[PDB]
């Protein structure tokens, strides 16, 4: 059972939301890296 | 200032009975010099017994310790929130007092015949706050559990509600109670209406809480906590109606808010009297109004 | 002790404001500081309740509780004498509030932000180009009725009946009160704390009392029950399936009675006045600050 919230900053007790407790994810760059690495894997499929 | 109040009116056994309680307190009618018999404590309200009116009357008028009893007068001093006093635990339900414990005054739920003097004068009970709130809870659940087994014998048992309701506990002091085992239905008992308020507020609390959460959650984020504490209730009380006549819903909400506030002002025990240093060898305690 | 505060006006005063203000003698006014002399700014709630169209009642309550209180008796040109109110002192408070509230005997007064319109309790002081509003004082049951009517309007904003909520009723007269549409995030924060308390109530609410009240509405009918219109609610159907046990009922009440004291004390916003000996022929009473 989770909860939903906008923002906070700079804690000391650990299980409190913050700006440093956010994973820093860029979706478009990860999709781009994922797609180009799928094509590198698909070339690696047909090598030996 | 001047603090004495001389009230006018007894005989030898009345002298001894009033002399037994020369350290107890009781309310008055007015802060004047001379008064009559009828203006003394709890006489005109307790003779049908009903708790909430008596608590309102006890918070209404002021209070007074009595000092001396003559043949035709009772010398007594009213208490003012300025300075301090010295009162006694001279009540037949003996609850042992302790140091720096806040003392309460509740209207007498322990029967008329214990805390009285038959001439009339009815003294209120004085007893500390955790014992006060615990005896309030253990008389209220006793009321509703007696009404349930008077209604349905298969929902609870009588000895099931005497293994856990006939006794209060505070710092090892395991007292007993005088519980009214035969209240009689349709009201007519003491604490008959407070349970009747408690059940209505505990019935209207789902219709209040769901309407409040659904009305507060549309204002998007002042705070996360109104939806953060949406998981801690059960989902049975979550999906209840979400639709009613808003005339009926508003009337139910207004009645539940009024009865909730009156009940919450009553669960706060009333006039809280604070001790400083109790002495059991002397049965006296420094006390002042708070 | 000498409690006199004189407020110096920065300019003169026209004769109509003199005639209006000398009618407003004896009312409770708030002050900015507690020092010797002050200017006209910082007096009254007009600094936080400006000449605008959207009020904010709870921030007005905050400004009332945070600052000190005084009473205005002597008013002339360029100068008007105030008398402070400090805990430990007693005062006389006259009843010069034009919504004429009949005061109960020895009840308790409560100050109030002006709910009956800005123009009702306001003196326009164009000479010092500012405005002084006069905070309403009215008894505590009417106070709680106005406050819960305000919050129920704030929560039933998003639903729709209007005249049956935004108009109080008294034995003396029924009145109308000014209603905003949003009280801002502080009113939403009051609703936040109220819903916090309420959702933890409906987590920890006892289940013996529901099993009482189901059979009680199906057995009895009262003014305390006819608001249900002789219909059981749905959560009474989907909650009373469980058995009835004493121990968890006591453990529920042992936290319920703790929480309801906090829920009462959250409605203690605005300074309270427990007065004594009100007379219906002098229109004043001996009061002090609780």
């Amino acid at each position: 059972d989770p909860a939903r919230l906008p923002r906070d900053t700079g804690p000391e007790l650990m299980w409190a939301p913050s700006l440093r407790n956010s994973l820093r994810v860029s979706p478009e760059a990860l999709e781009l890296a994922e797609r180009e690495a799928e094509r590198a894997r698909s070339e690696r499929w047909d090598r030996c | 200032m001047d603090l004495k109040v001389v009230v006018s009116l007894l005989y030898t056994d009345e002298i001894a009975k009033m002399q037994q309680r020369i350290g107890c307190i009781l309310p008055l009618a007015s802060t004047h010099g001379t008064q009559n018999v009828q203006g003394l404590g709890l006489g005109q309200v307790y003779s049908v017994p009903d708790y909430v009116s008596m608590y309102n009357y006890l918070s209404d008028c002021t209070l007074a310790v009595l000092d001396e009893v003559s043949v035709d007068s009772l010398i007594l001093t009213k208490i003012v929130p300025g300075q301090t006093y010295a009162i006694k635990n001279k009540y037949q339900p003996f609850f042992q007092w302790h140091g720096t414990g806040s003392l309460s005054v509740m209207p007498p739920v322990f029967g008329r015949e214990h805390a009285t003097v038959k001439l009339d004068i009815v003294f209120p009970m004085v007893l500390p706050t955790p014992i006060a709130e615990e005896v309030l809870q253990k008389i209220l659940l006793f009321n509703v559990y007696s009404r349930v087994v008077m209604q349905a014998p298969g929902n609870a048992d009588m000895l099931d509600v005497h293994m856990h309701l006939g006794s209060v506990s505070y710092l090892g002091h395991h007292y007993e109670l005088a519980l009214p085992e035969v209240p009689g239905p349709l009201g007519l008992a003491l604490l008959d209406n407070l349970s009747l308020y408690f059940c209505i507020m505990v019935t209207l609390l789902p219709r209040a809480s769901m309407r409040l959460v659904r009305g507060l959650i549309r204002h998007e984020h002042h705070d996360l906590l109104n939806l953060f504490q949406e998981m801690v209730p059960d989902e049975i009380a979550r999906i209840d109606l979400d639709d009613l006549s808003v005339a009926d819903d508003l009337s139910r909400m207004r009645v539940m808010m009024t009865y909730l506030q009156s009940l919450a002002s009553l669960f706060n025990l009333g006039p809280r009297l604070a001790t400083a240093a109790y002495s059991q060898e002397t049965l006296t305690a420094t006390c002042w109004l708070r």
